[PDB]
């Protein structure tokens, strides 16, 4: 998987995982429906917490996302924000970035994620591996080989980050 | 942009989900509160009270308060005063609602059951 | 333009409230129909049927169909297929519900009174 | 009145008459509610018809309108659609017109109205007097003396209608 994804021939495509979340919610609540706890001695029925499960899940299935794509094809594409059907965002450069983001807890442990910044764009969250910096800029270099745009690091410009287009 | 297409399919504008959910929660909770005060004041048929569902609607109350506050926090950064006024008003009415129903429940102790 | 301000104050977008009136009308009429069917099938509580409100809710039905239809006419020329599909689907379900309630009212005829 | 409103120093202001319809609906319900007809012998109760009346009357009363105005100030004003609070329509000329409109019945009687045409503008309905053509272009020339833009007749251009600004 280390070599397959860096090229991303022409377009990229993307999706969301709220369908997964609603899926185990639906499984859990269907389990809850049949043979729940019998707490009539508690002078209360707890069937309405699954009713909220119904509501939350049905709303989450109401968020369907077909193949979030852009105009990232290896050409003079404008990175217009493209969905099957409707289209919303357009822009001549200066909005699409790839930025490193950091999060911290009370103890001080640092967690590193990546976000394809833009007008209502999709992130670049890696698959559950964030404890060390490893190589960082190499993936930005592969993105640069793709359609060189940006590679933004934490805080301000300073150093250690790369830009390709600027509106001055 | 095209708010027809924004409200049509595949998504909703950021925020404005929790606000509408809090509105419908407010509607159903005025329904049950009005039924409770009605049956407590005149018709006196306590067997058909909401003496049976007492903690799940309290849980619904606090989660509705939380979603109203969370939607207010998520919609404050729009830069528009009308949205902030909308969110603050719905939060205020929900909170005063919660205090009113808590006071009514605390007044209605001697009618439910005894441990 | 700013649909926050369009939905905020002093007006509504053209149409788009006739449709929501049709929505709430369809909701409450489905509630009435479900109550009638439930009360007719099992529990047999002819005292508490809607045998008393008969012609007013039928007039409500016909003004619901008229409002939905002329709202579809008022929203057709926007040039967008989604609005037309929404209005036509609401018209279809309203007509189907009206015909179903007419059939139910004609079937349950020996249960109200005699003239 | 013939020398008061056609002058119209600077801005104009306008309103709707739906407040009247709402207030009459409230009046007729205050008539109905106390001692209506007693048709229990009709096996019916007729209280829900005014419930619908108050639904439509409250909706009509909700249509509040502070002083619909424009930039018809006797200057190089660009005719921006102005409302106390929000503002909607802005346009550099070629959209504000004053057009004659015609209506006909089955018999063939003609009813004449006037409309200040534009992007969600307000009309110029005269006070319940349209049986003869009278003067036609006199009020159009008064509007021309005010802030000369247009005076559009029925059908196509042909003749007998006046333009001042054209977008070509
Ligand atoms: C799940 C979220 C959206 C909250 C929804 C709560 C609903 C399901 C609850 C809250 C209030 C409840 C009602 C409160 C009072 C009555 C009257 C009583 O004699 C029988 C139960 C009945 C008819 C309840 C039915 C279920 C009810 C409508
Ligand atoms: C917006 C309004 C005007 C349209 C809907 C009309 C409303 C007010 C009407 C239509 C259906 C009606 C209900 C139909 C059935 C029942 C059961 C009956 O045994 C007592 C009256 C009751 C509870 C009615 C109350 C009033 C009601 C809800």
């Amino acid at each position: 998987m280390c070599w397959v994804m860096p090229p991303s021939v022409f377009v990229l495509e993307y999706y969301l995982d709220t369908l997964w979340k609603g899926t185990m919610l639906f499984i859990i609540c269907l389990v809850f429906i049949s043979c729940n706890v019998l707490r009539e001695v508690k002078y209360q029925e707890t069937w309405c917490f699954p009713a909220y499960g119904m509501v939350i899940g049905l709303w989450l299935m109401l968020s369907s996302i077909p193949q979030r794509r852009l105009v990232l094809n290896h050409t003079r594409g404008m990175y217009h924000f493209s969905i099957q059907g409707r289209t919303v965002c357009q822009g001549p450069m200066h909005l699409v970035y790839v930025r490193l983001a950091l999060s911290s807890d009370a103890y001080g442990g640092r967690f590193f994620q990546l976000v394809l910044c833009g007008h209502k764009l999709e992130p670049l969250v890696l698959v559950q591996l964030s404890e060390r910096y490893e190589q960082m800029e190499f993936l930005g270099r592969h993105l640069a080989r793709k359609l060189n745009i940006n590679y933004f690091d934490y805080l301000a410009s300073s150093y250690r980050h790369v830009v390709r287009h600027w509106p001055l | 942009m095209r708010w027809r297409d924004r409200i049509a399919v595949l998504c909703f504008p950021p925020g404005l989900m929790l606000t509408v959910a809090a509105l419908i929660l407010f509607f159903i909770h005025m329904g049950v509160f009005a039924s409770d005060v009605h049956n407590f004041c005149v018709i006196h048929n306590y067997d058909h009270m909401s003496f049976r569902y007492t903690v799940v609607l309290i849980f619904s109350q606090v989660i509705s308060i939380g979603w109203a506050a969370m939607g207010s926090l998520y919609a404050e950064m729009t830069g528009d005063k009308f949205l902030r006024c909308f969110a603050l008003t719905i939060l205020i009415l929900n909170g005063a609602m919660f205090f009113n129903r808590l006071c009514l429940e605390f007044l209605a102790i001697n009618y439910r059951e005894e441990r």
